């Protein structure tokens, strides 16, 4: 979609200070708390939700870096969850909530509106790629 | 529906976090303002609506003060947040659609300042409360 | 809230289309299957899921029998359909957006069937009464 | 997106069958009696929903003969309803169902789960270059 330069510098600067095994383990496990319909995929101490939680960011670094084809890097990914995995659509928003309310809660102050605005964009559009 | 256990916890939240109240006003509505443009036509009455502005600080402490009132009318949602429902959907006119969202970056907010004690516990009560003020503001629309 | 108005309306409307609710479930539920694919895998152990199959006739007229059933305790549903909502979170496992899906489909069907008493003022009400029947069924989920 | 011939065939009998002085002025009506609070931006006699309700059908007619660039097609519309107008976009979905319940009642038997879905997936489309 359209990036600006300065949500390119700021998604790049989220990731380059975030660690993956502390933010994907405590996204994962908030999202089968607060929507436990989730959990039928697979809770805090759970190490399998831990490492589906540390590849989920791993999947996200995939389109940070390639960011201007977002939708064509979700193919193998899409029809993972979709036709094998059968995971409903919904579900990926739920945990991008949850991925960004992890986020705040590390980051504090410095996650101003700005940072939450250009991150949610990226994340709409990763579902969007998921749910293609 | 909310059970004796979300009842407590979001009294117990609110209990912690309700001294900030003003600071997560002012904060959870910039944020709706930035990161969810739509919603800064209800909002386009005021001169100054940019984040931390006077009328946004302002405005902060109203809501924060209804979501207060919903606390302690938390038995009854419908009943208690009647006024405000009536007032958003005939006064204001405000679409329904945007309550979810105000709700999420109150979300944010809370996490962003109060990170032990939004716990994903307080977080799932707090969801499903946060859900019952928006089905009770609904209530007057149709 | 459905007011009473509202109950009057669905009872109104139950009454007169209430006799071809074998034929209502079917095509509902057919519709959903071959609109919105995603659903197909919750009915995947039958081995004919494909419209107007017996399975889904039969269904159909279980889905039918869960609406008459809530029209008939409409004056609560959170009490009425709370076997129906434990079953559908807990021994079914089915999402809870899926819901929305098959109120929609349900419409849809009762719109071909019945277009003269599907007036827009029926349609309020319906939708409003299905909105209720899945708020209701979503309730055991969390 | 990617249409079926199939796809193409219905959906352009379904607009040659259709009486847009009839279905547009119905659809409009009935979004206004079933969701309220769109009526703000403005009932079965009124002159002025009628008239809209036309020029909505006669907005989808445009992507109907252009399916191909859906998404191009209505940025004039897309901007004006947002920038201008200032519809929540959730409505744009909440009138597309009401396109759909007044289409099958005309239709009936006719509008079949296939037909549905074609049309669906049509209004999907425009729905999202409308928000675009
Ligand atoms: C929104 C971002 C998502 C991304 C980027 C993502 C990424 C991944 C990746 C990288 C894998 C490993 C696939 C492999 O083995 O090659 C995977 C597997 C899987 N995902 Fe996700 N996922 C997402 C959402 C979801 C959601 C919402 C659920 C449902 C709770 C879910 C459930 C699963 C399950 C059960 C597996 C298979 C078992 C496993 O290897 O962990 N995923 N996902
Ligand atoms: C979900 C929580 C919500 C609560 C608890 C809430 C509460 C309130 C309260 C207490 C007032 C003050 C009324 C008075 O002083 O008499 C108010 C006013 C107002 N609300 Fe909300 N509101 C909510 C959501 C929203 C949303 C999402 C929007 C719009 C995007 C909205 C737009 C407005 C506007 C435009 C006013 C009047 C502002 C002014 O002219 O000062 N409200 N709200
Ligand atoms: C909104 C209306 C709904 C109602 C009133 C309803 C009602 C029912 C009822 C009465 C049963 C029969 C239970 C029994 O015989 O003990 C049932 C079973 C079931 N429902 Fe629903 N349901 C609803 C929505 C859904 C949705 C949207 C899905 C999934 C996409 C779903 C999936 C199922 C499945 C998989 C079964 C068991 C099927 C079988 O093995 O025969 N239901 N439902
Ligand atoms: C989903 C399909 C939609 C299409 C294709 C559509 C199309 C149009 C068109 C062709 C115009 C005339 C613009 C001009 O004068 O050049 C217009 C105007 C307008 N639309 Fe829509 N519209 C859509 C949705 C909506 C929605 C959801 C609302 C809100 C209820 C709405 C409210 C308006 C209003 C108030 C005007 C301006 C006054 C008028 O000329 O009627 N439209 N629309």
């Amino acid at each position: 979609v359209e990036w600006t330069d300065k949500e390119r510098s700021i998604i790049s600067d989220i990731f380059s200070h975030m660690d993956y095994d502390d933010i994907g383990p405590k996204a994962l496990s908030r999202c089968l708390v607060v929507y436990p319909w989730t959990q039928r995929y697979f809770i805090m101490s759970n190490a399998n939700v831990a490492a589906h939680g540390i590849k989920v960011l791993h999947g996200l670094d995939r389109g940070m870096k390639n960011m201007d084809n977002i939708a064509d890097a979700y193919t193998d990914l899409s029809t993972l969850h979709s036709e094998k995995l059968h995971v409903d659509p919904d579900n990926f928003k739920l945990l991008s909530d949850c991925i960004t309310i992890v986020l705040a809660a590390k980051m504090g102050h410095a996650f101003t509106a700005e940072t939450q605005g250009a991150f949610q964009k990226f994340l709409a559009a990763v579902v969007s790629a998921l749910g293609k | 529906s909310l059970s004796d256990k979300d009842k407590a916890a979001v009294r117990a939240l609110w209990s912690k976090i309700g001294k900030s109240s003003d600071a997560i006003g002012n904060d959870a509505l910039s944020r709706m303002i930035v990161v969810y443009p739509q919603t800064k036509i209800y909002f386009s009455h005021w001169p100054d609506v940019t984040p931390g502005s006077p009328n946004i600080k302002a405005h902060g402490k109203k809501v924060m003060g209804g979501i207060a009132l919903a606390v302690s009318k938390i038995d009854d949602l419908k009943t208690g947040l009647m006024e405000l429902s009536e007032q958003h959907a005939y006064k204001l006119r405000v679409d329904p659609s945007n309550f979810k969202i105000l709700n999420h970056c109150i979300l944010v907010v809370i996490s962003t300042m109060f990170p032990k004690e939004f716990t994903p516990e307080a977080h799932v009560s707090l969801d499903k409360f946060l859900s019952g003020v928006a089905l009770a503001l609904a209530e007057r629309y149709r």
